[PDB]
């Protein structure tokens, strides 16, 4: 009725949807972006990939959609679809490894006066800084830099919204665990052009990972060997009878030590953790390695141990009695003495290695942990 | 010219004809529409979770009323294309195995006939759960049923009426095709109060199995079996190889322990019966047992496991004295015992390993039954 | 101002798929650049690679040069892909996969008819790497890449800088490195021949790698296994009669770990590159490890077994004493071990130049191309 | 004829394509969802994803479709494509993972008066939390939300069928589970104005019993070898170091068992329960057979004239075999019974302990199938 | 100009695409193919998987594309879009695999006469056999038929042109050599059907493959542990004092090997080839086995070696001349002299089937070489 067909029918014809409410030659198109990570599905430390929630909250202002009597005196506010609209070609700088999913075709709202929010439930693909310092326990800061794509602060301005955690819908599935993180806005001109160029969003993960579990079982096997090598030390000094017999422990357990290797660094490959961290590893597995060959080279350290009818008496007794003093030579040469000085030598290089090795595992944690 | 501007205005197939319009000539009993299935090859077999790659003509036909021309259209060529958006097509959805959607079997080119029978037959690419069930590993090998027809119209609205699956078996499948039976039909059930799409059944009745896995894995066992089998002939040869004979079960042992482990791994790949994976891992653990009493058995026994005439008697009493303990191992010995073990090890063996060939006879005679 | 007769005026002639041609016989002024900006896929065994290009495409076509109601407005405009001639690039050498994001994008219509467009894109190609890039010298990654579309005369493309880089964005998470990137403006005539030149844009990227991680994980288990089979060599000297079967205990474990290490690292160079230099070393200075190895046991192989009534029978059981010396003698004459003492300092100064060898040698290939 | 082409016409006339079968802002229109499901194809019980088939059956009128003589009296019943009315945009608050394979664009049933059938199968990607607690014989339950991802609940109400429907009605043959119940509830959070989400439960139960069969015997038949290494001592005491070969053999077995458990629950994990505690038994049969290595260990041995030679003789054989009788004393076989029996006590207790919780865990913790 | 808007407004109105350049009941539309081949980024012998390049030159007329002055005048030939082309649904018979990539949306050859051509650097994903005989010496032909999809002879028509070879541009880093390539044309009737069915190119590709990577690695264990058998049967001679020191060999070389065979499957199952040819490696090493059992089992094959005062004097050298004729009897059996054989007996049966081993193997090769 109130001028239904007229009114419907005009504002098809003059509005030419692909122009932008570009109004004289200033403010740009003041255009504000807002992401609200609803929630995370998964991601990817080594390749530094995220497939994560994001309502986008784009406001922008097209005095073009006020209305009268016959618009907003219809029904104040109301349900217009996207198509019509001139979308911010929106983009992650560093990131942006995939589209906007469930950006498209979805509706805005306008409001009695013009005012319009695009709002659209989305959940993309994410590219950001892991580095080889993400996995630390002293984390890495992900940069993300948000902003509009192909236009400039000339025709076009991408501003901020708010201040919000990352943590505020982090995922508890993730293999990491957040410090914080923060957002603060930007303008960039660049020496380049003496132009004034896009705005920007940039986010900051503060996240420290490494899931417990692993803890455990590797350490274990440590104390472990440590108690096998602890072995290597004591079962020789009160037992040398099974030298050989440790041969196949030494055989046995480097290989241990050799295969947890296949397993820990695909772990390596299967979470980027810096490197200095496999440097514990390196001395400390490899002391296991430099103490094993003199241990057990010591261990192996020795020469080979690892009238008439009295005279008949005397020059057999005789004979019994340098093979006697032949005896005592192998013997003096696998001495008891310092089979226990390696015992205690090593056990407090071992208390000092291994307390070396809590050490810094200790400090950073004395870092971390706070 | 002969009318053919005219009248292929008339047909306008998009305008004139009414495509979004199926000529039933109107409500009744339906266009006579039907399906022809044709496998052009078959790329992947699961087995374990009834899933199926395959490859097929969707052969199709039923007559376009509305299609039918004039001289200038029809006899002007009694044969002429028109593609699918111009062209009633079908809506033939892979009733039990289309839970993969249909592809290049979709809005192709069809042939047009001069009397309005239409005729579509593009590829599909396609992937089904066909009725493996834990049922699709005896020797049957169950039968893969599907059904084929056009999803949307119903008795009143299409009638669907009806070759070999292994006419485009794939040749690179570790199965084996015996039969494949067609017939179409049309069916209503309970909760719908009408008839309606007719469908093409396709039974596909396979078989399949390895005559390879056999070869390197019983091959082992007779060679490990004969360890296990020395294992007994050597403790008599020379029992005194205890520790080096202990090497061999750690050894054995080792080598046991991950062939089972290849053997899951395939396994999940493929829905193996409980029917034969004992046969496997239970005589394997016949020898596991025997390792462990090859243990035992090889380390089983407690012990095998006048003054100068007062002077050399001291020695003679010496020499008698631990003559005894000599002896007291050669007690432990059981030498008169060593024939029967290898012997009582021979027969179960003999019991055992036949029982199982025994077995694989005895389900062997009654499918070849 | 006209603003809207004159939109209205050139649509009404504005021609699509022709392109802006003074005439037929000089061609375009058609601008084109690329910076790097991520490096996704580095797959040297196959020689292909994903790379987002910022696709600076720049032309002419003064089909457009408006008046007051649009040069003068703005000397700036933001029109439509779909609205302008576009290059449907890719790379003649590289391009595997059809350019993603790197079209259909908002180009740039200034005022004079200058037009500007960048649009990002992840792709797929091939560069060299071909049994080579593994060096220490590399390999220089030439791509070429234009429209493919039309042939330059009627399209020319342009560029800059051929000294100046791909290090400009090269990926720091890369397991390589970049020194240069030259690159070159040319013709069209290739070994193929193929005539009418169309013009194409070179991309030189000779790049490092080799940032080994692998090396001392490699490194000390060596020394560690020379020095575990050196235990095999001078163990012996130290180590009881027990021994022989110890020596071989070690054998068997030091090949389980060999051939283990034979299937390990020959996976690494199946899922990346291959080259068979540092191959060489390795396996040969590997099958001398296992040789002199196998020749110890050889060698603890050698050796022929070290592998009145009163006195009638006195004078007998002092024969026995006799008579078994001359055995024991046996002993003597067979183990006098002056081969297997000097088969320690055999291999020591053998894994000395075995070593030197091979380390000297890797002190070259990493000195040469230095 | 009767009117034919004018209601044809005036239909398609004022017909509109892109509206809402309701009258303003009120009760809307009440659209009708069941889905009669056809089966499932896989569960990613570790991650919770949840890859299903079903019928999407949407019905509601359209009194705006209702016809007359011919189309309408002249067949009450006639096929016609979607895209014609508004779909439910259904996503799910956990689940849909993933976008719609045969839900959307097909053809639906129209009834005379205006009512709407449209019977669609599909494949769905959905995530439900089968969290990693989809292994105790307790298991859990699911919340699976469907709903649109644009639309409010505002301008149509969402109603189901039954909520026992069951999730058994066609669930998958080739399920290594089970299940006893889904619960169907009509959902609308208010932390949301869109009245949205219906909440569906998987009372689910997936007992697949295959392996860890021959992992008993692992366990049991280690304890062949275990109980062995335990019984080898006063069974060939020598055993002493045939022993130590068996613990490396014993070793190097369960750790490949550690090998294969952390990459088969990489696709199906759930609680720790049967782990747990054989994690327990495991580091029991570990321990203990390594301190039955210290039991082995502790012994620091074990691991006139004429007459005058005679009584020198007398002697010389006397002293040392008290000496090596001394070892005898030393070497006893008190340990090896007693704790040969705490090895009863401690393998047959720690044994029909988790003999007991495993048999507690499946009767006790099984009822809660609800 | 020159009849300007008049010449291309009529070529739009009486032009179609849709059809075909029939002409009379005849010889089919005259197609001309052709495969120009230069670049194969990636291929598996394993699954027979081929993504090549190949320039789709075609060839056939359209009399229709006829001009005067006002088209050919204009500029003898002119090259149009090729939509105004009705396009072939060409497709690899028994390959296919892929789309082919780069042929939409491209320059179409026109002529003054009406010739045309339309090369297009079409690049695509391929399937033809390899078979397990696709690596072997004497190579396999791959069959690669091409040849109309839909389209029966009775509208479409496509013949050869011209032989090349397949080596003209095949791959320098393939893992394989070519030897041969020959293209023929046919026209398939079928039996079936009394009509006239489709024509076809049919490629065959003539090439040897398989590096020697594998080779290398499959003979280096072999002599290897065939040094290691050869120890086997020197060592009763030179050592038989280590017999069970064997024995942990024959544990160590089974399991190196029963591990050789599994690297085999994975590979070979990973990179096809002619069963035939591991039964090669079957009975050879089965041969090792076979020979280590009797061997072994020979080498173990042996019982055991696997006054008065004048009296006792008496008494005593009994007891010495009865052991003492006994350790004649274990040495009775440990000949010396049958262990000598056993070597040569089998150093010649494995320099035999060695030889034969090498004679087929050679004799194989004397056929591939050719």
């Amino acid at each position: 009725s109130e001028h239904e067909t007229r009114l419907v029918a005009n504002l098809l014809e003059n509005y030419n949807k692909v122009i932008r409410p570009v109004e004289h030659h200033t403010h740009f198109v003041d255009i504000t972006v807002g992401l609200q990570l609803i929630q995370l599905i998964n991601v990817d430390e080594v390749n530094q990939i995220v497939e994560t929630n994001v309502r986008l909250r784009q406001q922008w202002i097209d005095v073009r959609l006020r209305w009268n009597p016959a618009d907003y005196g219809g029904i104040k506010k109301i349900r217009l679809p996207s198509d019509d609209v001139w979308l911010p070609d929106l983009v992650l700088y560093n990131n942006a490894d995939g589209d906007f999913a469930i950006v498209h075709m979805t509706k805005l709202l306008l409001d009695y006066t013009g005012k319009i929010m695009w709002t659209p439930p989305a959940i993309f693909k994410s590219y950001c800084e892991i580095i080889v310092t993400h996995f630390p326990f002293d984390q890495q800061n992900c940069t993300m830099k948000l902003g509009i794509w192909t236009y400039d602060g000339t025709k076009v301005s991408i501003s901020p919204e708010s201040d919000r955690p990352d943590l505020s819908t982090f995922m508890e599935s993730g293999e990491w665990v957040m410090k914080d993180y923060r957002g603060w806005k930007h303008w960039v001109y660049y020496t380049c052009c003496p132009d004034t160029p896009y705005l920007d969003i940039t986010y900051h993960f503060i996240m420290q990972r490494i899931p417990l579990y692993f803890v455990v079982n590797v350490i274990i096997p440590c104390l472990l060997f440590s108690f096998l090598t602890v072995l290597v030390f004591y079962l020789p000094t009160d037992s040398g009878e099974k030298m050989t017999l440790s041969i196949s422990v030494l055989l046995s357990l480097t290989v241990f030590l050799l295969v947890i290797v296949e397993l820990i660094p695909s772990t390596s490959s299967a979470v980027p953790l810096i490197g200095k961290y496999m440097l514990f590893t390196m001395i400390f597995v490899i002391s296991s390695i430099i103490v094993t060959v003199v241990v057990i080279n010591t261990h192996h350290r020795s020469p080979s141990t690892h009238s008439a009818i009295e005279g008949v008496k005397y020059i057999a007794e005789h004979m019994k009695s340098d093979e006697e003093s032949s005896n005592a030579a192998e013997e003096w040469k696998y001495v008891a003495m310092v089979i226990d000085h390696i015992l205690l030598c090593v056990f407090m290089l071992i208390c000092i290695i291994g307390t070396v090795s809590v050490f810094a595992g200790r400090l950073i944690e004395l870092s971390q942990e706070g | 010219v002969n009318e053919e501007e005219r009248l292929i205005n008339d047909l306008l197939i998009v305008n004139k004809y009414n495509k979004h319009v199926r000529p039933v000539k109107h409500n009744n009993e339906v266009v006579n529409i039907a399906l022809s299935l044709t496998l052009s090859n078959l790329i992947s077999l699961k087995e374990t979770d009834e899933t199926l790659t395959t490859n097929v003509w969707m052969d199709h036909a039923w007559y376009d009323h509305r299609l039918t021309w004039n001289a200038s259209e029809y006899s002007d060529i009694s044969i002429l294309r028109l593609r699918p958006e111009l062209i009633w097509i079908p809506d033939i959805v892979l009733q039990n195995n289309n839970d993969g959607q249909y592809n290049v079997a979709y809005f192709c080119n069809v042939l047009v006939r001069p009397n309005g029978y239409v005729t579509w037959l593009p590829p599909a690419i396609f992937r089904s759960s066909c009725p493996i069930n834990v049922l699709y590993f005896p020797f049957d090998w169950q039968n893969c049923s599907l059904k084929f027809t056009a999803l949307n119209y119903n008795a009143n609205e299409i009638s669907m009426d009806l070759i070999i699956d292994p006419e485009a078996f794939t040749e690179n499948g570790e199965w084996e095709i015996i039969h494949k039976p067609a017939k179409k039909n049309i069916y209503g059930d309970k909760f719908p109060n009408g008839t309606n799409y007719q469908d093409v059944t396709f039974y596909l009745i396979i078989r399949r199995k390895p005559l390879f896995y056999v070869i390197n894995f019983i091959t082992p066992c007779v060679l490990i079996s004969f360890l296990a089998a020395l294992a007994f002939y050597l403790p008599a040869e020379s029992g005194e190889k205890m520790s080096t004979a202990i090497c061999v079960l750690l050894a054995q042992a080792v080598f046991l322990l991950l062939t089972s482990q290849r053997l899951p791994e395939t396994a999940l790949a493929v829905p193996l019966i409980g029917k034969y994976l004992m046969f496997i891992m239970s005589l394997v653990t016949g020898v596991v047992v025997n390792c462990g009493i090859v243990l035992n058995f090889h380390f089983r026994t407690p012990s095998t496991h006048s003054g100068i005439d007062s002077t050399n008697y001291i020695v003679k009493q010496i020499k008698e004295k631990n003559a005894y303990d000599e002896e007291v191992g050669n007690w432990n010995l059981v030498g008169q015992t060593i024939d029967r073990l290898s012997m009582f090890i021979i027969t179960p063996v003999m019991v055992l390993g036949t029982i199982f060939i025994f077995v694989m006879g005895n389900f062997n005679r009654p499918p070849a039954k | 101002n006209e603003e809207g007769r004159l939109i209205e005026k050139l649509l009404g002639d504005y021609d699509k798929r022709i392109k802006p041609a003074k005439t037929l016989d000089h061609v375009i002024d058609v601008t084109l650049k690329l910076t790097l900006t991520n490096l996704i896929s580095l797959n040297e065994k196959e020689e292909a690679l994903t790379t987002n290009v910022w696709i600076e495409i720049q032309w002419n076509d003064y089909r457009l040069s408006w008046n007051t109601s649009e040069y003068e407005g703005i000397d700036l405009v933001r029109i439509p892909s779909e609205l302008l001639w576009l290059p449907d690039v890719v790379l003649e050498n590289n391009v595997d996969g059809q350019f993603e994001v790197a079209y259909y994008a908002n180009v740039l219509v200034y005022n004079d008819g200058s037009m500007y467009w960048l649009p990002p894109a992840i792709y797929r190609s091939t560069c060299p790497i071909a049994v080579t890039y593994f060096p220490f010298d590399w390999q220089n990654c030439s791509l070429v890449f234009r429209s493919q579309t039309y042939n330059a005369h009627e399209v020319n493309l342009q560029l800059s800088a051929e000294e100046g880089i791909d290090p400009e964005d090269f990926t720091e998470n890369g397991e390589w490195t970049i020194r240069h990137r030259p690159a070159k403006k040319n013709y069209n005539w290739q070994l193929t021949k193929d005539d009418i030149d169309f013009q194409e844009i070179i991309f030189f990227l000779i790049i490092q790698r080799k940032p080994l991680f692998y090396i001392i994980n490699i490194i000390a288990p060596c020394v560690l296994i020379s020095s575990l089979v050196v235990l095999v060599y001078f163990l012996p000297a130290q180590a009881g009669g027990q021994k022989c079967t110890l020596s071989i205990s070690v054998l068997l474990a030091q090949t389980i770990f060999l051939f283990l290490i034979a299937q390990k690292v020959p996976e690494t160079s199946l899922n990346v590159p291959l080259i068979g230099k540092y191959l060489i070393f390795v396996m040969f200075v590997s099958l001398v490890i296992v040789t002199n190895c196998v020749i110890v046991l050889n060698v603890s192989l050698r050796t022929p077994n070290t592998h009145s009534c009163v006195e009638a029978c006195n004078f007998i059981a002092k024969s026995t004493k006799e008579q078994n010396d001359s055995g024991s003698e046996n002993e003597n004459w067979v183990l006098i071990g002056k081969v297997i003492d000097k088969a320690c300092f055999w291999i020591a100064l053998l894994l000395f130049s075995l070593g030197t060898l091979a380390i000297f040698l890797t002190g070259h290939l990493n000195q040469v191309p230095e | 004829s009767v009117m034919e082409d004018t209601l044809l016409s005036v239909l398609f006339e004022n017909y509109n394509p892109k509206v809402r079968p309701s009258q303003t802002v009120g009760d809307k229109v009440t659209v009708r969802v069941g889905l009669t499901l056809t089966s499932l194809l896989i569960l990613n019980e570790k991650n919770e994803e949840m890859t299903t088939s079903v019928f999407l059956n949407l019905a509601w009128t359209d009194y705006r479709l209702q016809w007359d003589p011919a189309a309408y009296e002249g067949i009450k019943d006639l096929s016609i494509p979607s895209d014609d009315v508004w779909q439910p945009d259904i996503v799910l608050m956990n689940n849909n993972d993933g976008s719609f394979e045969i839900t959307l664009h097909v053809n639906v049933l129209v009834q005379h008066t205006g009512a709407v059938s449209w019977h669609p199968s599909a494949i769905y990607r959905s995530s439900c939390t089968i969290k990693v607690m989809y292994f105790p014989f307790d298991w859990q339950n699911c919340t699976m939300v469907f709903k649109s991802y644009t639309y409010d609940t505002s301008e149509v109400i969402l109603q189901h069928a039954l909520d026992a429907m069951i999730n058994q009605d066609a669930f998958t043959e080739n399920g290594q589970w089970s299940i006893e119940h889904k619960p169907s509830r009509k959902n609308w959070r208010s932390d949301d104005p869109s009245y949205e989400d219906v909440t569906f439960y998987l009372i689910i139960q997936r007992k697949p019993l295959f392996y860890i069969v021959y992992t008993i015997v692992p366990c049991i038949l280690i304890s062949i070898l275990a109980i062995l290494v335990f019984y080898l001592p006063p069974d060939a005491g020598e055993k002493m170091s045939l022993s130590i070969s068996a613990l490396l053999a014993l070793t190097v077995f369960l750790l490949l068992l550690a090998d294969k458990v952390p990459e088969t629950s990489l696709s199906v994990p759930i609680i720790i329960s049967y782990l747990m505690f054989i994690m327990i038994l495991v580091a029991f049969s570990v321990i203990l057979s390594v301190v039955v290595l210290n039991l082995h260990h502790r012994s620091p041995n074990t691991h006139e004239a004429v007459e005058a030679i005679k009584y020198i003789a007398e002697q010389l054989e006397s002293a040392s075999e008290f000496d090596d009788l001394k070892k005898d004393w030393q070497y006893v076989a008190m340990v090896a019974d007693r704790l040969f029996l705490y090895i009863f006590i401690t393998m047959c207790s720690i044994g029909t302990f988790s003999i007991f919780l495993d048999a507690s865990h499946n009767v006790p913790p099984d009822n809660p199938f609800a």
